[PDB]
């Protein structure tokens, strides 16, 4: 048996080097972005955005994020999933974004995922699975971002309850919110300090 | 075979949160212990990228950004194997680098290193591995470049590479080297890593039979992905 | 103190003449044996080069060729000092040398090598060393570069190096290497010489604690001349 | 006590970095050339010209040539000449040229040197100490010019009377031709094979 | 795939064709350096044997030259597999042996030792590689016998074979021995290879557990052929 | 990865033990020879013969021959070869021999080769890869035979060329003959000494 | 020659701030990583003490402070030489030291220890090292003493030294301890320093040929500091 | 190459050890104190104090302090100072201190520094180099005091625009007092905890 | 600098006075052990030589005595080092050798050894190291010869040596013998002394690179003597 390839920063270019469109590297005729959502693709739309505060309280510019998700039904489009049932053919369910060099926020555009099977006929309660890589982060910060809205399915929910610590629980529900009419899902990620953002090893 | 979960990532054959040596980390790593969770199909699944968005230079570095003429630099050839921890190989999984020029200067405004910027290269490259898993690719062998941990601090030369395969428990970030270069012995980052044997993992072998004669030179990388575990019984994971 | 002849070259020091490993050593190698002979001011005595001539960057290699901007590659500070056999420095002497770019590419129409050329970098630099027999100069770690001794031969990055001292028996040409550079194991060339400890003599040293930050990294490199010894009875030189 | 640094070949371009004038390559301000004789040199002026062939008769055209030789009255400009005599100081001793492309011919303007004093009170015939450098050499080749005009002194020389095959001590005399009113003296230097070159470890 | 040349013959893992320890040698070989060439398809090309012309018996030495009984001498079976540098098997490749008998003795009049002609055996057998590169023929073991190098010289007992296989490049003559065989030790042409894992590398080892009861002994020994390297970018050879 | 198989001489019986039919060992009912066309081979026949002397100017007598060449359309009968065109279907490109052991004359019966192509879009000269293995040969020494009718293809050959001894490129042209009716190239091979035949490392 | 900055301070030779076995430390080490900068003249600069004001006791621990008698306690000499990194020695750089007395007490109401004050006994010297680094001072073996880590703590008998040198850079506090002294094997403080080569750094050798017939013993310690680089090139320090 | 003697912490004795005057051990004639200003020293004096907390907020008594700065004009009374301007010649540029055994408070009597060059052309706001000794600190904490009526200046500063952490930077900057007639700069320097002072390794 | 006495002779680094073994010393020994003393102006000062007594050639033992012809045997120069114990040159120190002829005769009546007399050698030298304490002559190799201990007692080939230096205390006489000679292992004189390291200490070694062509061979030989410390604080050496 072999052991896993070790774990390294991303570096401070990792959202360059990852992201070269928007770097202005024009390398790639297809490149990979934050825009999970296709004309065709199911399910209500919905903007999730935050930012990723260091120790100090500091927004880092320098963060890359990457989120997976399953589609409206909670199908996962992925080969990898056993539920049987279809998956929205016009949804990735992947998606990558930086945060803006300014003003530190990160984004996505996505679709609000449908409950997804958990463990021993359980049900999970909504969530998107979100990693964080970045300068000074030796292993990739997984995470999980549930939304507020859903207070029933999230108290019943394998995973928020598996922390013990109820009190942590909140860091991982993220708030709803309007702008007009698009449904914005405000997330904020703390990587030390107080309210520290749970951080899952999966 | 009904696959299970992924074998438990060994928190001892990568490096810690909190490691003081590189400075950064010392804000950017939680003070809290990560939650380990029983994995579910939210863990055990992952995207997938169909070959025909790839472009035909998406893995040659030397040509995909080549304008006026050639980078300038040392031409080397990268392959090597992605398996997992019980060696099945890695079939269709995304392998994307990023590095710098043979200056050790990136493409980027943020880069002010007087290390000189070469306007026919530009240090992306990405490919799918094949059935063995299999990957390929050519670019210029990035230069060592400074950088302020302690004001002389130096990276050994290196590309950045990424995996995205077949679980989402299986993502992985990491840098790769080049045998016998000697700043791979005093890397602060290189040195995050707890063991010898780990830290090996991560050096490229040079791979002379490979070598295209009055072309380029070869290096053999292989990466190791954690692995899923049978079910032989019951299937907890649904 | 009068000198008397310089102490006699030792052969199993240096490669022989013929090498068939190296082939264009076959056709270019006498089969006679050289003729030692009793030194006379004739071998004892060699020119002199005043400091004059010297252009403010004959020692700068990154700059003594650079028209629109730098050239590409690993900036390095090499030093180190020349000494004579009984560790006498070397004052004076001319220390000239000649390398490839970052590509492993001369600046030559005779270099077909697909390495690319790098129009702001020549590879020509000169100095005197100091009255300490100390000598400094800065350039472009050259890359490695395949040759046809065997197909697929490699040379390992070098720069070569001329010295003209202060007796003709010391005329030396040779060639230094950069510590932890592979190809130095599987190089023809430098398998003529004899001895593993000769070899190491021709590899330059990783001078960490004299990397200028955010800028350069430095390699020190001594070379030793034949020395001259000194007469207290019979002078028969004259 | 320290060994010496080994030897290595020139190597292929050794005539290109030690001559970068001629190869076309201006970072120089100051070129170091073929032609020892100035304005003010005394002596009389003579053309040292010939070719280096290899061991299948072939011209090397990447051959590297140097010259080291006294003034018209034997003295070298070296503070190592012990002799008490001044030297002339319009004469540097030393030139350094490589063979044309197509010829393969090499040359040196220069002058005829004066005697140099031998060992033990001795007198060694007028000479040049040349050394050959190039791809294929893997140390210097050392050798002497001597001159045909001067039969009475060679017969007398240490050094030519130390090699004991008398056939091989004409293979360091150069030839004397006068084309119009120049005087040239021919060298052939031949590294391998018939009527080889006497090379010397000096 | 689209295969690219053959790696370079490793010259280092070979004997030089000048082995004065071999007299033979000193007149029949080169004085000239070889000239390496990049290849072609001429080098990457070579012929193919229809198994339809092999006889039943060309495998079997024992048996395709036994007129009035059997040969005398010891039953022994060679069986083996043919790969390539890259563990690639060698399929469909012609291997061609020829040997001695029981005492020593070629089957021709040119051989005037007095070890005792077999009247049944032959000692020329052929056969082709199965898809594993798997192959297997049956002989007498060949006695060991005295030659004219030194005048009491004696070569250990061998087996010679030749190999054409994919490319012209492969083309291979070799001899191999027997494990144990103290002549082994002593032998100059054997001693002509310059390293020690190479000389063994053309020992046969004894296979035990393959020997068939009551009839034959086995022997293992695996070739290993030069291989082709596989192209992802330019395709040059053409 | 593994070292190839280190090679050893054939031997004094390799002309005898892989021509077993020639020296009276009738062991195989088809036996390979020295005759490459078959009655409906294309192109035109040709007589290759000569004589391999050693370092002395004597014949070898125990020395086989073997050569490697492609039809009259210069495609090889081979798998390998990759120029989509059809081979001569009653051409196996392979031969083997020896030589006479009183006259020491080595010869096939073949086809002229078609030009093949060469690398980077180049085309070869006609030639036939021929390799000698015998006793006091170490490894078996490869070489091309090209032919002196085709002077022009020959000074554009790039193997020829990669000679850079242009002297040496000779010891690989073959002189035609005319006996009678028949077309005979003379290509003699010198493996030491003068005029020493060119020797590939393939 | 002209000067550039000092070599980066190495790290991994000096103690951690933070260091739990070293208890008060947890409190006053900061916890955020030490910001490196690039040097000024402000750090490369140092003040200048003149001889004149030093007394002629100053070096001299054993009279210093002697009013009635001599101080009780083991008279020693200790000398050294004070280098930079690169062998240089360092001129009229400012030496001070103190110390407790032969009791292991410190001359101050703040020690409490039951060990016996020596009312001939300061502990305090100080001397300016001459023109090759070399400096001397006599005072009396310091004893051991306990002091409230773990409550049975105790420190190995040692001399307080601070250094202010060329460079502000350099500015040096520590503790040098005596040959065969077995409590430095268990010291906390001693051991939060990293390798074991640099807690062998800080021990004084007995130097025996230099004893002091019936007088006193002598102990030779060397100190060395960080060191400055020289510039050939671009000097950005202004 | 050496390496550099270890550092050790200055221990509980160390305000003690290195000024006896003030610990009533009267050894040295001549003692070093925080008193920088003579009474021909140019520039306006000043009077720098503050206190030195550890991770619990409270003062350290036994805290050794010393501090390094250029005259009124920028220049620093040091043979290393290579910008060709002489310097005050009465400033010593150094001093040293305890805090009050009791108060807990430090200070210097000394003048307010000029600007000193920079690296590469630049300008230096005005600053003194302090650093920290005491139980505990296994190595002198280098800090940086700049002065808050030097806004414009520090904007400016390389150093201080070195910290990427803006929010870090105001740890760096005193505030000035004015008790009567005399100007103070109030300067806490916090180890452990928030607001912790920003500290070099220069 | 003010010097202060010499360190003190390490009596274990020294041959005791009885010594059994060599024969002669049981009756020329003390049997009282001898008694140390503090040292005086006395025993710190010493004689000077001015080099205008010298002659040209006292340090040529080849031709101070040369009357007819020159005398038989190994022409050998002899040169080395004469240093205090810290490694300071002792300057114009008078250094003066005897010998026995290449029979291993000496030149007087006394000597009744059948090894032949040369009428062209003395075997006396002397000469004065100049100030780098260096020192050279030139000689005849000694042959060995028999003396009456046990009655086939042979000494090995030597060189007897004195000097006179700087202070009467560092007056010492000894032997030194040439490298390799098997009957350094077995004599009685040289076992005298204590430690193998120090009989070591007298073997002048082969100076190969400072042999003379065609003329004569040379052997280094360093010499180390007593020295003096510096005295800093009181100094009642008066
Ligand atoms: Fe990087
Ligand atoms: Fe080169
Ligand atoms: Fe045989
Ligand atoms: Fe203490």
């Amino acid at each position: 048996e072999l052991k896993e390839t070790p774990s390294q920063t991303g570096g401070p270019y990792v959202h360059i080097g990852l992201l070269p469109k928007q770097a202005n590297i024009e390398v790639f005729e297809h490149n990979l972005d934050n825009n999970l959502v296709q004309d065709n693709t199911q399910g209500q739309r919905i903007r999730l955005e935050g930012q990723v505060f260091d120790g100090l309280g500091l927004p880092l510019r320098d963060v890359l994020i990457e989120i997976w998700q399953a589609d409206t039904n909670g199908v996962y489009p992925s080969q990898a999933d056993t539920q049987g049932k279809q998956v929205d053919p016009n949804f990735l369910g992947w998606g990558r974004t930086g945060a803006d060099f300014g003003t530190g926020f990160w984004s996505f555009n996505t679709i609000k995922p449908g409950a997804v099977p958990g463990r021993k006929g359980s049900t999970q309660a909504p969530h998107i699975s979100l990693i964080i890589f970045a300068r000074g982060i030796n292993i990739g910060l997984h995470t999980r971002v549930y939304f507020d809205d859903e207070a029933e399915a999230n108290a019943k929910d394998p995973v928020l309850n598996s922390i013990e610590w109820a009190t942590r629980r909140q860091t991982l529900v993220a708030k709803r919110e309007e702008r007009d009419g698009e449904v914005v899902y405000r997330f904020d990620i703390r990587i030390q300090g107080e309210n520290e953002t749970v951080f899952f090893d999966i | 075979i009904i696959w299970g979960a992924y074998a438990q990532r060994n928190t001892e054959d990568h490096p810690p949160a909190y490691a003081p040596g590189y400075k950064t980390s010392v804000l950017r790593s939680p003070k809290n212990a990560l939650i380990s969770i029983a994995e579910t199909l939210s863990e055990v699944t992952a995207p997938h990228f169909s070959a025909d968005k790839f472009g035909p230079k998406d893995n040659d570095l030397i040509l995909n950004y080549a304008k006026d003429g050639l980078p300038i630099g040392e031409r080397v050839i990268v392959h090597g194997y992605v398996r997992d921890q019980f060696g099945r190989p890695v079939k269709n999984a995304l392998v994307e680098v990023w590095q710098a020029n043979a200056s050790g200067r990136y493409r980027h405004p943020n880069d002010q290193y007087i290390g000189a910027m070469d306007p026919n290269f530009g240090g992306c490259g990405r490919m799918l591995t094949d059935d063995n898993g299999y990957y390929v690719f050519r670019t210029i062998k990035p230069g060592p470049y400074p950088w302020r941990n302690r004001i002389n601090e130096w990276r050994p030369a290196h590309i950045h590479f990424s995996l995205i395969a077949d679980g989402w428990a299986q993502r992985l970030i990491s840098q790769f080297y080049f045998e016998g270069d000697t700043l791979i012995d005093s890397c602060p980052i290189l040195k995050t890593i707890p063991s010898e044997q780990q830290r090996r993992a991560l050096i490229a072998l040079e791979d002379k039979s490979n070598f295209i004669e009055a072309d380029s030179r070869c290096y053999r990388f292989d990466i190791t992905l954690r692995g899923r575990r049978a079910t032989y019984f019951e299937n907890d994971l649904t």
